[PDB]
């Protein structure tokens, strides 16, 4: 404490202003932790027991991510299901009624259909996600569409970034998906585009690591990245953004302008300590 | 806002807790027994301190072979912020360090508390932060502050090696009387 | 290199202490005691593994009005880090912590131990480093190394609940469950 | 501790290779700090005091940075000099031997010229250097020639800049300095440039705040910085290499290889857990 001699109205009113900025984004923190009560709560010990219990086969791909935040009730990416299953039938929508029906005779569970993936209700209220996948492995999505991307190459990617994260990667892009689920459905990215982005935004991140702090830099990150089409370290493309077309085309930009508004609001509303103003976000 | 201040009896964190309540915010003190040299008029200090401003103040005793004096003590103000996190139950809101400006200290500079500010915000998805508003001010700054506080400079203790009257020649001693004080 | 431990009776702490006296290192262990519920029998494991590896332990006190039980008490790691710096005089050289991963806990994650190291390092001018061998580990490669260290598993102590028998039901008893131990 | 049930020759000494690497780590601190020893034990109170008792004028900017390190005993930026003592006859090297004669009759202490400053070394062995100014103000440096950087505004960022790094900011460009030293003399950069580069290299570090971390970052920023004219964050210029050319000249690139090489040098050494290549860089 000491300075040995060493050695106010604008600081004083300097101090309560900050002192009101460390307020807020306390608060807005808690806002985040109950958007993201239901995902950090779930017994995923239970959803890996129950996954064995209910299951023509399941994938190798250890995810568990099916846990719904803040009332975004959709699945359109790897971060939102909790396991694949891949259809046997050499013959989208079709391998999802397949894995429907098998599962609703072999469930103690009512098994539903949704616009891409397959819940499957337990009595005690647990939702169990699961994507239907097919062999050539592929999931689906633009619908009727099977997608390109490599589903095993996602999967490592998000658990390896994930855990350099403490676990806070998939709610930081689950938090994100329900900002931008809040936009028209032509002005949205895909789900499997959002945790590309996140992934090459995170893997170098050197910031704060809780979800309050993640997610503007992720929409930061993502204004910029995707005018660019999505590729690993190596340089090799993912194939998840060929619908954007190639760099800098009117598509990413529009993209661009919108990710980044979506940051703006996010920095006003916090400078506004609007709480009001992130609840929109969010819906 | 829940307000934790890390008390020590000095000016500095006084200055503090009578900040946050004059923001309103629910303010509670926290005093670490760590067998420092001052331990007995520190902890005076803060009793009488804490009645006046009326907050309670939790006590967290530590012990260990030292001989803690005077001076720098290597992980002291670190020690302090989370020893009032995990032992003094500060999980939620702010929790205050009246650490400032002009010191000899890196746990005094403002790298300390970005760091500081990280940890405990990382530990609590951010619903606790770390606060010091006399960062960036000097002592002189300090006493101007704590001359409107309406607090009693008398019921204030910051000499480091505990002696009653102070030893004059520590770094807090010399603070006091290049103020007058 | 100096080496300081936090050793708190179970199979990973005990594994660090062995690597680094493996590698030659000067090494010497903390125990920190701030009342949970497990004191008894794991200061008694610590004072029995210490024992065997030949390493003497600094033994941290701390107490404030608290129930700690099992499960996960926030800021703990950090406060055991910072408790080994600041109370057990580790300012220069290593201080090790055995967290691994698959547990539910921020404190054992990977950004856990970077901002530890950051922390320790920024204090110290980098003479002090936050080492933890086992960071990207699990129970069973720990425990093929605890095999391999020649230390006896019946003087571990693991159960969060202190109880004798362990309670079975916490998440380190259901390791030790899971591992036939 | 506990995973609940969430459930190695490689491993062993992947661990052991990172425990030596962290080892190290601490013994370079150490070798850092013994550099450093003069500069982080200095009286700067004795300093300041004695600055006002030997003192045709000193100059309002505080600064006190003349602690020596790494055996270095030149004098050639701000950030190696205690004070800027202008003289005021209305007449680079004379101004020089004006400071040294009125000193040499007011002090207690012998008083020596230098290459560029003045060095008063009191009794008990304190040298305090003091850098000959003029008022028109500009300080020395090439020779017999006056530089044109702003001295204010150079004191101001680095006082606030070093603040703003736990005062380790100067430690570190003392540090670059010696490293820079042991180099050919026409392939090295001015004192003012280097702390030019501290500044923009240090504004918004991120990183680790110790002198270890923090030169290595300074030498990778810089071979970047160095390819264009320094500037502040306004973009407007601060006139100090204007000697090198234009943007992404023949002499910039020159000094970009060997800022280069300095760091790979040094990445180099702690990779091969060199203590003696790392004093060799020192000298
Ligand atoms: N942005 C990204 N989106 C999807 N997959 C990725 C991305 N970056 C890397 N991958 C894949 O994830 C795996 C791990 O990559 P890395 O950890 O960057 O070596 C590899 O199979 C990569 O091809
Ligand atoms: N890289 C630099 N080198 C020298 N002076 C600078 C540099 N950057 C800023 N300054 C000056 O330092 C003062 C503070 O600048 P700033 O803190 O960046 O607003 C101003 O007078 C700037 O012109
Ligand atoms: N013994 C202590 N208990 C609690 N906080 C302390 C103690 N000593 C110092 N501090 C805190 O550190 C700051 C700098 O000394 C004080 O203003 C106070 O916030
Ligand atoms: N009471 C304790 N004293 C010292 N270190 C501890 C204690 N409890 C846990 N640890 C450290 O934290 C790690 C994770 O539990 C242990 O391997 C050990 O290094
Ligand atoms: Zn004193
Ligand atoms: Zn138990």
């Amino acid at each position: 404490g000491g300075s040995g001699g060493s050695f106010i109205s604008r600081q004083v009113r300097d101090a309560e202003k900050k002192l009101g900025d460390e307020a807020f984004g306390a608060k807005i923190a808690d806002l985040f932790t109950g958007l993201l009560g239901d995902y950090n709560n779930r017994d995923t010990s239970l959803v890996r027991q129950r996954i064995d219990d209910m299951l023509v086969a399941e994938g190798e791909l250890d995810l568990v991510f099916g846990g719904s935040v803040a009332k975004r009730t959709y699945v359109d990416g790897l971060s939102d299901v909790d396991c694949l299953v891949i259809v046997n039938d050499t013959a989208p929508h079709a391998a999802r009624d397949l894995v429907a029906k098998e599962l609703a005779a072999k469930l103690k569970a009512e098994v539903s259909a949704g616009k891409l993936a397959v819940t499957v209700r337990y009595g005690d209220g647990m939702e169990i996600q699961l994507l239907p996948a097919v062999r050539t492995v592929k999931i689906p999505s633009v619908d009727g569409r099977w997608s390109e991307i490599d589903p095993g190459k996602f999967q490592q990617a998000l658990t390896k970034y994930n855990k350099a994260c403490a676990g806070k990667l998939v709610p930081a892009v689950k938090l994100a998906k329900a900002v931008i689920a809040q936009l028209p459905d032509a002005h949205q990215l895909s789900g499997y585009h959002i945790e590309s982005l996140a992934i090459d935004a995170f893997r170098n991140y050197t910031g704060t690591m809780t979800p309050a702090a993640m997610l503007p830099h992720f929409f930061e990150h993502a204004k910029e990245r995707v005018l660019r089409p999505m590729t690993d370290r190596t340089g090799q493309s993912v194939h998840v953004d060929g619908y954007m077309g190639d760099a800098h085309s009117d598509a990413r930009k529009t993209a661009s302008h919108l990710l980044g508004r979506l940051a703006k609001r996010m920095a006003n509303a916090t400078a506004a300590r609007s709480l009001p103003q992130w609840e929109d976000l969010f819906g | 806002a829940e307000a934790a201040v890390l008390l020590s009896g000095g000016m500095d964190s006084a200055a503090c807790a009578h900040m946050l309540l004059r923001k309103g915010y629910r303010v509670r003190g926290l005093f670490i027994d760590f067998g420092q040299a001052a331990v007995a008029p520190e902890a005076t200090a803060v009793s009488t301190l804490a009645n006046i401003l009326g907050i309670a103040v939790t006590t967290i005793s530590a012990s260990a072979p030292n001989r803690f004096g005077s001076g720098e003590l290597v992980g002291r103000n670190a020690f302090l912020v989370m020893s009032g996190i995990f032992l003094g139950g500060a999980h939620s809101g702010l929790i205050a360090i009246g650490i400032h400006a002009g010191t000899p200290y890196y746990d005094c500079s403002p790298p300390f508390l970005s760091r500081m500010k990280q940890v405990a915000q990382e530990h609590t998805s951010g619903r606790l932060d770390v606060v010091a508003p006399l960062l960036d001010w000097h002592k002189p700054d300090i006493y101007s502050y704590f001359q409107r506080s309406g607090l009693p400079i008398e019921a204030t203790y910051s000499c480091e090696s505990g002696t009653i009257p102070p030893c004059g020649s520590c770094a807090s001693c010399r603070d006091r009387r290049a103020l007058g004080c």
